[PDB]
């Protein structure tokens, strides 16, 4: 209907609760392995944030896997920063991590993150 | 909160 | 870190994708039964929006159920309107449905929805 | 969009 009212803060309040569930390991259904490191998450949140995870978890075989191994070239700290961004909207971008965050966001297919990384690098040239 | 979207 | 940047639209863009997954029946993990009607959903979204579903899906036995039956007094249209609100932030509140939406929101423990229903009823007295 | 929160 075109006669709906809207609760402004609803989407933000939902995302905060999804991050609380992740913190407490409640109903997490996949482990992402990045070299020696492991990260527990919810497949639906990963798909909602990333073109790579959307493709993986809509595949008729990969949708049922409980472990996904990323390319060995991916930096674990870069992945951790992006997983935190998926669950909070906040990106911890610093001089010391920007190259790893940008390469990881290109692999994960997160376009707006790639674009702000490019802008911050260009400003320092 | 509530608004007209 | 206190040095994070924030993408304003991120939470809203995530919620839109969760509703698209529900529309296409992708990775839905529970059926909610309301008398003769059935509704497919994601347990994590239900818990993030409702005090009743948060209690149900954190229980050591009920967390594993694939079907949940609601009280026979609950109106299916009232439940459908609230499920759509959970996945969109938009509430289709009308003269013809407000009493059923308010009773359903009290049962589901959705406080801000109960509060706007009370305000709209009081204005018509 | 990006802002200082
Ligand atoms: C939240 C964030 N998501 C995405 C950012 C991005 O760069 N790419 C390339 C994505 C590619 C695919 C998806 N996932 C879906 C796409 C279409 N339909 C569905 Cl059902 C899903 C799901 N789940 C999400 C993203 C964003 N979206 C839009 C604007 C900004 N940020
Ligand atoms: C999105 C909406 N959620 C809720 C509205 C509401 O009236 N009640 C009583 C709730 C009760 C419980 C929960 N769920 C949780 C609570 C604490 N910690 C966790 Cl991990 C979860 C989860 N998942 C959500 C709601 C809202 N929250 C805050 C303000 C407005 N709307
Ligand atoms: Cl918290
Ligand atoms: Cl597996
Ligand atoms: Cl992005
Ligand atoms: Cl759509
Ligand atoms: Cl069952
Ligand atoms: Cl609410």
């Amino acid at each position: 209907a075109d006669s709906c009212i809207q609760f402004t803060r609803h989407a933000s309040d939902v995302l905060l609760n999804l991050n609380r569930l992740r913190s407490r390991d409640i109903l997490t259904d996949v482990v992402i392995v990045v070299s020696r490191e492991q990260f527990r998450a919810h497949k639906t949140v990963l798909m909602a944030c990333s073109g790579l995870f959307y493709s993986i978890f809509t595949d008729q075989l990969k949708c049922n896997l409980s472990v996904i191994n990323l390319d060995p070239e991916i930096n674990p700290e870069g992945f951790c920063i992006l997983l935190d961004f998926m669950y909070t909207s906040r990106l911890n971008l610093r001089e010391g991590n920007i190259m790893a965050v940008m390469a990881t966001a290109m692999y994960l297919q997160m376009e707006h993150v790639v674009d702000t990384c490019r802008k911050f690098i260009k400003a320092s040239e | 909160a509530w608004v007209i979207p």
